[PDB]
């Protein structure tokens, strides 16, 4: 695992996940009142 | 989900629960996935 190996033999910053106890975080806009417009609260 | 559902009230009598209304109101409701089929008491 030595600093200086080549990136491809070199030691691995390297980890995975997968994506309910936790999801992929929301956006959010303004709070565009009095218009028609479409809408997401809380799904 | 496990739910806990709750509430509080005055009272004046132990030997007996009230003849009287009011509603139990959410505090847990987290996706832990453990079955339940049996309990005890703390105290
Ligand atoms: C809860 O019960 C199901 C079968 O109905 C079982 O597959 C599952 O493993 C149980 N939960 C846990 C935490 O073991």
């Amino acid at each position: 695992f030595q600093p200086t190996n080549g990136v491809g033999y070199q030691p691995y910053r390297v980890v995975v996940l997968s994506f309910a106890t936790v999801c992929g975080p929301k956006k959010s806009t303004n709070l565009v009142k009095n218009k028609c417009v479409n809408f997401n609260f809380n799904g | 989900y496990f739910k806990i559902y709750s509430k509080h009230t005055p009272i004046n009598l132990v030997r007996d629960l009230p003849q009287g209304f009011s509603a139990l109101e959410p505090l847990v409701d987290l996706p832990i996935g453990i079955n339940i089929t049996r309990f005890q008491t703390l105290l």
